[PDB]
């Protein structure tokens, strides 16, 4: 037959396998973490195999295996579209669920629930894979919810803690507008073109419509957290550091990104959806950058840096580029994925302290650490031959050479700026100057698995972009010609922004004291959004929830209108009735009275 | 369909010619077998119902039904054993004559073929239930649970069978298959408004509607746990059922009338989910949603597409499961502790591991997750009401996540967070507790996997 | 002990033979809707050599 | 297998171009498919060789149910309700089937879209027109009759069809 | 005081005289057995047995026969070149309209 639909599908059997094993003594050993990672490697190779297969002649394939059941003249089976994005993607996600994976084995060793948390983390891996190789809408929202309570379920790990039950519920809502959109786009879909499966989505919507489109963007604001749904990224971080390593930065929140990637026929077709999604990023990656810069806990520094990254890929997304987006999503994916695990080694080493104005001393007390945490920096800014080069210059040079809001490209090049930025502010408060954590120093990151897992997100780091880029065939038309000041625009501000961060860090060391600026209270608070929108809305929802629905309308005036009014009625009705004495000369006048009645008012 | 009734009348002699140690274990073990035997009602066909004879007759929309009730009797057996552990032989045989008696009125409503022993048998099922709640109910506020319950169902039902014995003589006769195939449209006039207004009211306080809805929360706290599931999950569905086998006579007038309704159970949705988001009692939280499920439900016949009945019946189907699941769950929960108050007891996952995943599998079907027949009926209510009309999505997209909300709440509430001190009376969760909720839970996957079965006949 | 067997789980007959009765019950109310048996338009059909109702 | 007709499943001839390497390195791919065929392809063929042939040892037939034409609702009279409960019937089949009609067309379009790729705006244009055409007259026919159409209510709607398109022919031509 | 009544009793743990209960009954053979039968009936009867019972229930609801019934009309249409779908459900030589 053909062993590209075979070997896709035996690798989603085999990420399933596990699962089944969680019911046996593999499960209740302490053996389950190795097994899960070397099912989740063999998974890796299995998938690798049909890249290369796809990277040869270009074949693409859906298959339709379980028919699941026909609704009069629509049909909803279980199809899997093996396309470029899928295979291109699934190796990426298993070799950083891999490397994570060795990480958490060497990370939650103590914990006395490693096997629980090694089978969530591959739940959400499977779920995660549904979602890409979905080819309907109903199979996409079905890899929607399940990384979603997936999320909410490992944000919230140790249930003790009330910030933790907090956000996982935060990140629920949030999760749940975008799905209110999401069904408002099935809604529409389904009763507009009688399917909710790509092909004839795509063959009867030669014009997608506002409303429609408009739902798939607020679906994926929602899921990658974009601006007035953005808080909840930054609060996941709640969890163990693996999950903000894997599930969030790495292959969660870029969900909506690769919903919106997905539906580019449409968003090429329609233009007020474009401009919507390109000014949604811009502000997104404007207003993350800006909270980041200012920080002083690592991992929501690398949250903020991941909201701006994606909203770096929805500004690509809205300037018609969707396949740059993809491949800004794979690069981005291995280095924050290693920053991730860099900042866990720091936290760890540290004695569970998560504070650059703790840490320090750390270029020479920790040497790979700093070396990777370096190699992932200079990535994420853009180094000239890194992976974030053959992504993000790209992305530039094609938002500098565009009809685009020119609020939003100034934008997107401060945000370049301060993502440089806030990279000097994590290299510099924690790795150089004096030691600043407590006397007994615990610093050991001489362990294999550690060394071994960051060693591969490294390589990764380097030599990724390269092959990739250079391993596809081209889906757009190059940038050839542009001046010579617009080729070199993202070096100049990352450079400015390298040189602005070190003097501001450098003014730090000197004896003087002055009290913070307005702006410095703004960027630090997130922008007084989560106090806001956290303390007002909710206080009103559950005020008007208790004083109205509950009290006013449930317990009071619907009590009075039908049984308690009735019942005073026939309990007057009754005292009125029996009330009488009991004599026969009063009630023998009324006889009189009934016969006078009946004798002349009755013909 | 004798051979499911006789069945039933043949567990009464059974059970009161039981030892007293064995009433338990023979009822259930009978009870299982009729709902094997139930289980063959659901081979129906594509286009005519199955007619087995002039009083009985079964339909894609009666199978589910019959199914559920068959299946729910023993779950209701296993909680009367859990909480009737120091009542009398005799009072514990009248208990389940009780049961016994719902579930063959029931069944026997179910498959009827007429519309007045249809009436008969559903204002029949009123007693048996009645009884159980205002007899074994353990605080003093059954007794008012008990009068309101019956006095909203009487007054809804009163008119109903006036207008059905009206409409038998001007019609003929009050067959469902002939009332189909000779139906004729129904004028714009007062005395049809009001006719329309009988049947329907009737099936709405049954449902029920939104404004109408107090005995639900007033019946459902102060009833024992067996009357609890059986009022959730099967004696809700009546007015469903009756509405949409009732609706086929009411149009064109429908398509005027519904609009009072339709407005009354979409704002009812969000006035209950927002109820649900301040409850201080577990059971009330359980009965509000309910309420809010069967608003939805409402809709989606009032609406009356194909797409729509479809969605109904697998919403019904999956709400009384939930509910049951649920109801459960809080009853294991008060029998630990003695108090329905939700912050009472915490730390229930540190306690009882399993509880807690069946806990968080309940609360996940209840917010309808996917690929859960919850989501899909809720869905193909949704998009129903989007082709009805472009502002339901809005409502119903709210709905969803304050569902969504409140079921995470109770669930964070229960289960997480520090166990309280002084609860020193938390012992492991029983054999007979874990079996009942996997009885509960099984069905709800496997319908998953063969969701045809519960589309109705619309399908 | 065997009568005391008897005498105490004779009632596990009970549901049996109601199936039985209820399934005899519903074959003898079948046979009082043979009015039509092989005379509707779309199964009208010649019996077979050895046949004497198309169905019971 | 092949076991369905080419003619109402239609699927264009498939041009797969030769192998023309010009390079002297190895193909990955192509001994990867060597070695899937030696360990995957060639047991499941024995596999299912095997259950072939014990499938053939006893082989038995079932056949597909004929149902035979009655009047419908139009020859009907009124109130004869064995005949209306005849013409339903039959008019519940017809529907039924119609909309499996409408499904082969929409699967038709699907694969079509799914193998022209990236140029299927020109090329499976002449599915479009095919779906087009049936999901006008499936909807002119089985439109929105609710919850409870019927054959009497299909036939109401159709007269009021006919009637509202023979006073436009009227009002044109007259 | 105004009655003469019981004081409310403490209430019994099943575990505490029957380390080994199910929770079903206070007499260890009876628990024991309502359990097992519970178990038995319940699980393995009605779930398996009727799972698969109502997964290879006959097609009754002739969804094979429309597919196969839509193919053969297909086939036959287009074969002739006749539309796929009528215009109208019923004939309008047969549908006499009022005039
Ligand atoms: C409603 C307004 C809406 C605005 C929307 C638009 C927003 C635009 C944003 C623009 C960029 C903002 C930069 C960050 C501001 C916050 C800084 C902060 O909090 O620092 C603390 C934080 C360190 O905090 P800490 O170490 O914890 O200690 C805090 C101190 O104790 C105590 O800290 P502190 O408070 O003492 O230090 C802060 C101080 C020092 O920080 C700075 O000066 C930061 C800016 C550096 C200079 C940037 C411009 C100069 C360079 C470009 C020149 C033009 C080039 C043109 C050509 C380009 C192409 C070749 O700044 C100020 O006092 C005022 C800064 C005003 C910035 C302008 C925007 C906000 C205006 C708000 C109105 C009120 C202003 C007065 C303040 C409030 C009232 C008292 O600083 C950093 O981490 C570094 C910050 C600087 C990074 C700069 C990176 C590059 C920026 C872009 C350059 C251009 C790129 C190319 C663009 C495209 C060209 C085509
Ligand atoms: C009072 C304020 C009010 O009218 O609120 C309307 C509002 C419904 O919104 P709407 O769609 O604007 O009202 C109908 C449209 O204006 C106009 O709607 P339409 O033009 O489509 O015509 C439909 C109209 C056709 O008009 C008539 O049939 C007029 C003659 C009505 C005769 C009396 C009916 C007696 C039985 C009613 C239920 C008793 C329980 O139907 C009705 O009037 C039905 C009335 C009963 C609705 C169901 C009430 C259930 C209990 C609600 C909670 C009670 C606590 O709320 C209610 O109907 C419930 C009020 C509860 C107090
Ligand atoms: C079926 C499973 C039903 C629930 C579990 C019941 C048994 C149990 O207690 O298992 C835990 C327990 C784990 O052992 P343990 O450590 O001693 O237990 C302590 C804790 O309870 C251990 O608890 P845990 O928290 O560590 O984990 C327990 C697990 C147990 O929770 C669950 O399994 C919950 C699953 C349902 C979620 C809510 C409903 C949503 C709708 C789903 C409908 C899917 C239907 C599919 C067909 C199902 C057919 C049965 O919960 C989770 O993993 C958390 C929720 C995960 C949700 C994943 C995403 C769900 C949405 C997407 C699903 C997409 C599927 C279709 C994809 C289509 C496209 C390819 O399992 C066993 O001991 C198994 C042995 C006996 C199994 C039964 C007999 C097997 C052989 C025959
Ligand atoms: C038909 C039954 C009507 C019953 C009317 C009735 O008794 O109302 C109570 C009332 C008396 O109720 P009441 O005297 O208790 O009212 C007190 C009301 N507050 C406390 C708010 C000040 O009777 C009447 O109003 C007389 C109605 C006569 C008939 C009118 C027609
Ligand atoms: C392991 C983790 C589990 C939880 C997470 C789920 C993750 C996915 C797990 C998927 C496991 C199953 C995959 C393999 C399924 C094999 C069986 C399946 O294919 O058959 C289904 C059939 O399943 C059964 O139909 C489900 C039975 C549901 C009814 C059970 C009722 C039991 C009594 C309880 C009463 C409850 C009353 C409730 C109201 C009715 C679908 O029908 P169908 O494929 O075509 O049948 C094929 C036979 N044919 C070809 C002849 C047609
Ligand atoms: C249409 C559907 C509704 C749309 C949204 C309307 C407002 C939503 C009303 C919310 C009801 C509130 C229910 C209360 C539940 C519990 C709340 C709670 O847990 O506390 C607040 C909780 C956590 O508090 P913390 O800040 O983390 O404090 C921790 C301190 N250590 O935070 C929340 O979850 C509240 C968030 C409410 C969201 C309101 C903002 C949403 C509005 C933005 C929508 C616009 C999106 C723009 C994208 C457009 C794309 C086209
Ligand atoms: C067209 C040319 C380019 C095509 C794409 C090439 C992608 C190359 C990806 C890496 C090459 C494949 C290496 C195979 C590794 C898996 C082998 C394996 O299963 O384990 C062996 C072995 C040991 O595993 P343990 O976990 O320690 O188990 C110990 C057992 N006692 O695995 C290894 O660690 C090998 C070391 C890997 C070196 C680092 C490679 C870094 C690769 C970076 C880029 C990879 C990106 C992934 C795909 C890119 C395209 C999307
Ligand atoms: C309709 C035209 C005909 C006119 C006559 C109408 C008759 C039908 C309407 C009456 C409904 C029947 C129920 C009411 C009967 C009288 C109830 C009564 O006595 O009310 C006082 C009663 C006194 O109770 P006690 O036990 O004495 O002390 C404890 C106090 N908590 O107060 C109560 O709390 C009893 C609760 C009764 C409420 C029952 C719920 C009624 C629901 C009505 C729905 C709308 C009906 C439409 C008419
Ligand atoms: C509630 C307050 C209003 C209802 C009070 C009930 C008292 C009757 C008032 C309405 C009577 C309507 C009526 O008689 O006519 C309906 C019509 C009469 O027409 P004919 O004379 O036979 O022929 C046509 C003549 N040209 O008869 C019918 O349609 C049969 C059905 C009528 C039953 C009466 C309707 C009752 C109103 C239903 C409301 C239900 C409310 C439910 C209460 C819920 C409380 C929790």
């Amino acid at each position: 037959m053909n062993p590209f639909a075979s070997l896709t599908l035996t690798t989603l059997t085999i990420l399933t396998i596990p699962i089944m094993m969680s019911n046996s003594n593999i499960y209740k050993t302490n053996l389950y973490p190795n097994y899960v990672k070397t099912t989740v490697s063999y998974a890796f190779t299995l998938s690798l195999v049909p890249l290369l297969m796809f990277m040869h002649t270009g074949q693409e394939m859906i298959i339709s295996n379980w028919h699941w059941m026909t609704l009069q003249t629509v049909e909803l089976s279980l199809s899997f579209k093996m396309d470029y994005f899928s295979v291109m993607f699934i190796p990426v996600a298993l070799f950083v669920t891999w490397s994570i994976m060795e990480f958490s084995m060497w990370y939650m060793h103590s914990d006395p629930f490693i096997n629980r948390f090694f089978k969530y983390l591959l739940l959400f891996l499977i779920t995660m894979m549904i979602l890409v190789t979905a080819n309907n809408l109903f199979q996409l929202f079905i890899g929607w919810e399940g990384v979603g309570i997936m999320s909410f379920l490992l944000i919230g790990w140790w249930h003790g803690r009330t910030d933790a039950n907090t956000a996982a519920l935060q990140a629920i809502l949030y999760n749940r507008i975008g799905d209110i959109g999401f069904v408002l786009s099935m809604a529409w879909f389904l009763t507009h073109s009688n399917a909710w499966d790509l092909q004839q989505i795509f063959m009867l919507n030669n014009e997608c419509p506002n409303m429609p489109l408009i739902g798939l963007l607020l679906a994926a604001a929602g899921k990658s957290a974009q601006f007035g749904l953005h808080p909840w990224l930054p609060s996941a971080m709640e969890g163990p550091t693996p999950v903000s390593a894997l599930l969030h930065s790495s292959t969660m929140v870029v969900a909506g990104v690769f919903l919106l990637i997905r539906f580019y026929p449409l968003m090429e077709t329609n233009k007020l959806v474009q401009t919507m999604t390109l000014c949604l990023g811009a502000i997104t990656t404007l207003f993350t950058a800006l909270c980041a810069i200012t920080q002083n806990d690592i991992k929501k520094i690398v949250a903020f840096s991941t909201s701006s990254q994606l909203g770096l890929m929805m500004v690509t997304i809205g300037i018609n580029q969707p396949h740059l987006a993809f491949l800004h999503i794979c690069m981005h994916a291995f280095f924050k994925a290693m920053l991730f695990m860099c900042s866990g080694s720091i936290i760890h080493s540290l004695n569970d302290e998560q504070d650059i104005r703790k840490m320090g001393g750390l270029y020479k007390a920790m040497p790979f650490t700093t070396t990777a945490l370096i190699i992932g920096s200079l990535a994420l800014t853009g180094m000239p031959y890194l992976t974030g080069f053959y992504s993000k210059d790209l992305i530039i040079e094609a938002v500098n050479m565009s009809y685009t809001n020119a609020w939003a490209l100034l934008m997107t090049l401060i945000a370049t700026s301060l993502t440089a930025a806030y990279s000097t502010r994590i290299i510099f408060f924690a790795f150089l100057g004096k030691p600043r954590f407590p006397p007994l120093v615990l610093i050991n990151e001489n362990n294999p698995l550690l060394i071994n897992s960051i060693k591969r997100l490294l390589i990764g780091s380097i030599f990724a972009g390269f092959i990739i880029s250079n391993n596809i065939p081209p889906m757009t038309v190059p940038n050839t010609t542009m001046p010579l000041y617009m080729k070199m625009t993202a070096l100049i501000v990352t450079i400015m922004g390298f040189m602005l961060a070190l003097e501001l860090n450098n003014t730090t060391y000197y004896l003087k004291f002055k009290y913070p600026s307005q702006t410095y209270k703004f960027s630090n608070m997130l922008g007084y959004y989560p106090s806001i929108m956290h303390r007002l809305p909710t206080y009103h929802n559950l005020s008007m929830s208790q004083k109205s629905a509950s009290s006013l309308l449930d317990l009071i005036w619907l009590e009075t209108i039908l049984p308690k009014t009735t019942s005073f009625i026939q309990m007057k009705m009754s005292i009125m009735v029996s009330n009488q004495k009991g004599l026969i000369k009063l009630y023998f006048l009324s006889f009189l009275i009934t016969i006078m009645i009946s004798m002349t008012l009755f013909n | 369909m004798l051979k499911i009734i006789i069945p039933t009348t043949m567990l009464l002699p059974m059970t009161w010619m039981s030892k007293h140690n064995m009433i338990w274990i023979n009822a259930t073990v009978h009870s299982l077998l009729i709902s094997l035997i139930s289980l063959s009602l659901l081979n129906q066909l594509g286009e005519n119902s199955l007619n087995f004879s002039l009083t009985f007759f079964s339909d894609s929309l009666s199978a589910p039904l019959l199914v559920l009730t068959t299946w729910l009797l023993p779950l209701m057996l296993m909680a009367s054993q859990s909480h009737l552990s120091k009542e009398t032989t005799t009072r514990k045989k009248l208990y389940i004559t009780m049961l016994i008696l719902l579930q063959l009125f029931l069944i026997m409503t179910f498959t009827a073929t007429e519309l007045i022993l249809f009436y008969i048998l559903f204002e029949a099922t009123l007693v048996p239930t009645l009884i159980i709640i205002t007899r074994w109910g353990n605080q003093t506020e059954r007794l008012n649970a008990g009068l309101y319950f019956l006095f909203y169902t009487l007054a809804g039902s009163l008119p109903l069978l006036v207008a059905l014995v009206y409409i038998q003589n001007t019609t003929g006769s009050l067959n469902f298959l002939i009332i189909h195939y000779w139906s004729h449209p129904l004028s714009n006039s007062w005395s049809n408004i009001f006719m329309w207004l009988a049947c329907i009211m009737a099936f709405m306080v049954k449902m029920p509607l939104y404004g109408l809805h107090l005995w639900l929360p007033k019946a459902h706290v102060e009833a024992p746990i067996a009357g609890s599931m059986v009022l959730a999950a099967v004696l809700l569905k009546l007015g469903g059922y009756g509405m949409m086998r009732i609706t086929t006579i009411l149009n064109p007038l429908t398509n005027y009338m519904a609009y009072p309704f339709l407005m009354l159970s979409m704002w009812g949705m969000i006035m209950t989910s927002s109820i649900c988001l301040r409850q201080t009692d577990l059971k009330s939280l359980i009965a509000y949603s309910s309420v809010s499920h069967m608003a939805l439900v409402i809709v989606a016949i009032m609406i009356q597409t194909p797409w729509s009945f479809m969605g109904a019946t697998a919403l019904m189907i999956a709400h009384g499961l939930t509910s049951s699941m649920l109801f459960c769950l809080a009853n294991t929960n008060y029998e630990r502790v003695h108090s329905r108050t939700m912050i009472l007891a915490r730390g229930l996952q540190t306690l009882l591991p399993l509880m807690a995943t069946w806990w968080l599998v309940a609360s996940l079907t209840n917010l309808a997750l996917p690929p859960s027949i919850n989501l899909i009926g809720e869905l193909f209510i949704i998009t129903a009401s989007f082709s009805w009309s472009n502002i339901t999505i809005i409502l119903m997209g709210m709905n969803m996540m304050i569902t969504a909300l409140y079921s995470l709440y109770m669930l964070i509430t229960t289960q997480r967070g520090k166990y309280t001190h002084h609860i020193n009376n938390i012992k492991p969760s029983f054999t007979r507790e874990n079996a009942l909720m996997a009885l509960h839970i099984l069905p709800l996957l496997l319908l998953t996997l063969n969701p045809k079965m519960i589309l109705g006949p619309l399908y | 002990n065997v009568l005391q067997i008897v005498r105490d789980h004779w009632v596990h007959i009970l549901v049996p033979v109601g199936f039985v009765f209820g399934c005899y019950l519903d074959r003898r109310s079948d046979e009082k809707l043979t009015a039509f048996r092989n005379k509707s338009l779309l199964f009208k059909r010649e019996l077979r050599p050895n046949e004497e109702v198309t169905w019971k | 297998p092949d076991s369905w007709d080419k003619d109402v499943y239609p699927e264009p001839p498939r041009r797969t171009p030769a192998p023309a390497p010009q390079t002297s390195l190895p193909n990955p791919v192509t001994y990867l498919t060597k070695i899937f065929d030696l360990l995957v392809d060639r047991p499941v063929t024995l596999a299912r060789e095997f259950i072939e042939q014990q499938h053939a040892k006893n082989r038995y037939y079932y056949y597909h149910r004929e149902f035979r034409r009655v009047p419908d609702i139009t020859e009907c009279e009124e109130k004869d309700i064995l005949c209306m409960f005849e013409a339903e019937m039959q008019w519940r089949r017809d529907y039924k089937v119609d909309q499996e009609i409408v499904n082969i067309i929409q699967e038709r379009l699907k694969a079509c879209q799914q193998r022209e790729g990236e140029s299927y705006r020109q090329n499976c244009a002449k599915e479009l027109e095919q779906f087009t055409q049936v999901s006008k007259a499936f909807q002119d026919r089985y439109s929105d009759l609710g919850a409870h159409y019927s054959a009497r209510k299909c036939l109401a709607k159709q007269k009021q069809r006919m009637l509202a398109e023979r006073k436009a022919a009227k009002e044109a031509a007259a | 005081i105004r009655l003469q009544e019981d004081p409310d009793p403490e209430d019994e743990n099943l575990y505490e005289k029957n380390p080994d209960s199910h929770g079903y009954d206070k007499d260890p053979i009876v628990d024991l057995w309502n359990m097992r039968v519970v178990f038995f009936f319940g699980f393995s009867i009605v779930l398996v047995l009727g799972s698969t019972f109502v997964a290879y229930l006959p097609d009754y609801r002739m969804q094979e026969w429309a597919r196969r019934e839509a193919e053969r009309l297909v086939k036959y249409r287009e074969a002739n070149g006749l539309p796929l779908m009528e215009s109208n459900c019923f004939d309008p030589n047969k549908i006499q309209l009022p005039e």
